[PDB]
């Protein structure tokens, strides 16, 4: 009566993600392939605008574009909302507010798809300023590490997850953009409501010198933390 | 400061003994990561033990991380009493924001946390203050529907 989605994990799984964005009418496609190995918490994944040049800087993009491959220690296995709600997966939903700037709405189903997982996402980004960081793009081509906090949502029978990231600007200063996330199960089987919880983060981004698309070659890890009943 | 980084892996992997070599051997015990954590924010997370080694050797109570959050604001979010408590006996900010959007009564509230909302009460927290989203923490006990805490709270 409890989920096995964990054991799905237990190995290298192939990454499918396919995102379909709006950001201020301009529309755009990303697909991205590369695979995850939960028990390092490790992804590696490569993205392509196929549509043509990408509207909105890549790095805007990330957290958008599969927290199931979060390495969770063995003290905290039942604090695994993602992987309990595998395979018949979850939808995350966002907003992510821009300081001085516009917001991006995301709806995504995360789950797999046979043997691979797959990412599925709707973007829609509204009130954006044409000249500011993002339509203009001023921000730097990196990423920073961050802290991801995950609670209990009973009510929905999923998970309430919140952070800040903060966006390097090429000049000084820096882009804030806030993330207010919600996940519940897609099936209807049994899922795993964690404690109060964080995930670190750390993200490079790089460049495939053989592509001539506009792309995006990233590597994740991704540790929980925060609870140390058990350790 | 290699001992740093070292202090920081030691507080967050709940090795107390280590802890005590590394300072004992020199290690700054206000070592900051890649997100603006001490030590001290490491520990809150349910490292009592930790949490007091550091405090003794000097560690900042007061240390905000790169999003404004104090140790005292993880001790109340992963609801850790006896954290809060010694974090305030050694002088942390009973109501500290400065850009955490929340106070440490705030999240105890959120959380149903009613010990921890006690000894905040106890030691100054402001009951008037508002989060990032305009509300007190009766407000937030309201919308929770937590009348055990809307009680204490009036």
């Amino acid at each position: 009566m409890v989920s096995k989605g964990e054991e799905l994990f237990t190995g290298v799984v192939p990454i499918l993600v396919e995102l379909d964005g709006d950001v201020n009418g301009h529309k755009f496609s990303v697909s991205g392939e590369g695979e995850g190995d939960a028990t390092y918490g490790k992804l590696t994944l490569k993205f392509i605008c196929t549509t043509g040049k990408l509207p909105v800087p890549w790095p805007t993009l990330v957290t958008t574009l599969v927290q199931c491959f979060s390495r969770y220690p063995d003290h905290m296995k039942q604090h695994d909302f993602f992987k309990s709600a595998m395979p018949e997966g979850y939808v995350q939903e966002r907003t992510i507010f821009f300081k001085d700037d516009g917001n991006y709405k995301t709806r995504a189903e995360v789950k797999f798809e046979g043997d691979t997982l797959v990412n599925r996402i709707e973007l829609k980004g509204i009130d954006f300023k044409e000249d500011g960081n993002i339509l203009g793009h001023k921000l730097e081509y990196n990423y920073n590490s961050h802290n991801v906090y995950i609670m209990a949502d009973k009510q929905k029978n999923g998970i309430k997850v919140n952070f800040k990231i903060r966006h390097n600007i090429e000049d000084g200063s820096v882009q804030l953009a806030d993330h207010y996330q919600q996940n519940t199960p897609i099936g209807d089987g049994p899922v795993l409501l964690p404690d109060n919880h964080y995930l670190s983060t750390q993200s490079a981004l790089s460049k495939d010198p053989n592509e001539k698309r506009d792309h995006m070659v990233l590597l994740e890890f991704v540790t929980a933390a925060g609870i140390t009943l058990g350790m | 400061s290699d001992l740093g980084k070292k202090l920081l892996e030691a507080a967050r992997a709940g090795q107390d003994d280590e802890v005590r070599i590394l300072m004992a051997n020199g290690a700054d015990v206000n070592a900051l990561d890649e997100v603006g954590w001490t030590p001290l924010h490491l520990a809150a997370w349910g490292h009592l033990e930790i949490v007091e080694v550091l405090l003794k050797n000097g560690a900042d109570v007061n240390a905000a991380d790169i999003d404004g959050y104090t140790p005292l604001h993880l001790a109340a979010f992963s609801g850790h009493l006896e954290i809060v408590e010694v974090l305030l006996k050694y002088g942390a900010d009973v109501n500290a924001d400065d850009q955490a959007g929340f106070t440490p009564l705030h999240l105890a509230a959120i959380f149903g946390h009613l010990e921890i909302v006690e000894v905040l009460l106890k030691n100054g927290a402001d009951v008037n203050a508002q989060d990032k989203f305009g509300k007190t923490a009766f407000d937030i006990s309201i919308d929770n529907g937590n009348e055990d805490l809307a009680e204490i709270l009036q």
